[PDB]
């Protein structure tokens, strides 16, 4: 918990430097997902559409 | 509306419950810490006590380094933000 | 709580006398040589190490209790019986 | 994982608990679709790709951050994850320059 705290600060920087454009909360249920095993390809692939899909819904 | 810095402490409560709650997800324990209330001028008579050398309900003395032991949990705090668990302790 | 506090600041001022309290009881060890002080038990343990600090300095008044009034009990022109009557002006 | 990838449903959609519900079930197909990679681990031929990445967006003191981030990131604790982790943020890399055209007018199509 203390370890889970030092992780996400070092995290932020390369998200934010590389463009990504995910919040804190989101950031964490990535890292969850990882660690319970998932395909890296799927999880691209979800962010990617569900990202395209949310600014038409609004707009 | 207020932004989070004017509107009162609620707001910063609630803010600091959401966050601790995505931190909290990772880490896996028998039961995930949760608050136990204390008010915060209920805070200010505990630590009266300990003071003299008497417990309360947050503190446990520990023969084993004749010291006391506070929660260490996300155990109210006041309003700060588990920032009490560490300065209550010196 | 604070009631509970109020209970004990009296309670204590009793023992001091040696007369037995309200809800610390006294159980004579020999007719009271050392009385053994049997004080509430807690629902607040904070005020439970408080009145337990004070019952030991009645623990030290029952001793000399006894013994000036077991000086009366063994009346004879002696220097305990003039040292433990001086004593009762210091009780 | 049912919780978890609901949650995130909720999340980037910023709205709905239950209105997120074709997203979530789409998700789950998406995911119940079976992906193979083309490579799977190497700390750094993944790290390598992000180097070369930095340099070719024209952000290249960025590029030598990301280094010292890099082995920062081990010393707060070691990942068994980060390919995967290293991979998400690489998709996700966007270019400095220009935008892409408008998606808030390609919604009334």
């Amino acid at each position: 918990m203390s370890a889970v705290r030092e992780t996400m600060d070092v995290l932020l920087e390369i998200s934010r430097l590389l463009n990504t454009g995910l919040d804190m909360e989101t950031l964490s249920i990535c890292v969850r997902l990882c660690e319970q095993g998932i395909n890296p390809e799927a999880l691209s692939s979800v962010i990617k559409e569900l990202r395209r899909a949310s600014d038409t819904l609004k707009a | 509306e207020p932004y989070v810095t004017e509107a009162g402490r609620e707001a910063f409560d609630k803010l600091y419950k959401l966050h601790e709650g995505g931190l909290q997800i990772l880490s896996a324990t028998t039961l995930q810490p949760q608050l136990v209330l204390l008010e915060e001028t209920d805070l200010v008579k505990a630590v009266l006590n300990v003071l003299i050398g008497v417990v309360s309900s947050t503190f446990s003395y520990n023969q084993a380094l004749q010291s006391f032991a506070v929660k260490q949990g996300v155990y109210i705090s006041g309003t700060s933000p588990d920032n009490v668990s560490s300065l209550l302790t010196q | 709580l604070p009631s509970q506090e109020t209970c004990l600041v009296e309670d204590l001022l009793y023992i001091l006398i040696g007369v037995d309290g309200r809800y610390i009881s006294v159980q004579p060890l020999v007719g009271r040589q050392s009385r053994s002080f049997s004080v509430e038990q807690n629902l607040d343990s904070s005020v439970k190490e408080l009145v337990n600090r004070i019952l030991p300095v009645a623990t030290n008044y029952s001793t000399v209790t006894r013994f000036v009034e077991e000086n009366s009990s063994f009346e004879y022109g002696q220097v305990n019986h003039a040292l433990g009557a001086a004593m009762r002006t210091l009780g | 994982p049912n919780v978890l990838l609901q949650n995130l449903c909720c999340r980037i959609l910023g709205k709905g608990e239950a209105d997120v519900a074709q997203q979530f079930q789409y998700a789950v197909r998406v995911i119940g679709s079976n992906f193979a990679p083309t490579v799977e681990r190497d700390e750094f031929l993944v790290t390598e790709k992000i180097k070369k990445e930095f340099v070719r967006q024209r952000r290249e003191a960025d590029g030598a951050l990301f280094s010292e981030l890099h082995r920062k990131l081990q010393s707060q604790g070691v990942l068994k994850n980060r390919w995967s982790i290293l991979y998400l943020l690489l998709s996700l890399s966007e270019d400095p320059r220009k935008q892409p055209n408008k998606t808030s007018s390609f919604a009334a199509l």
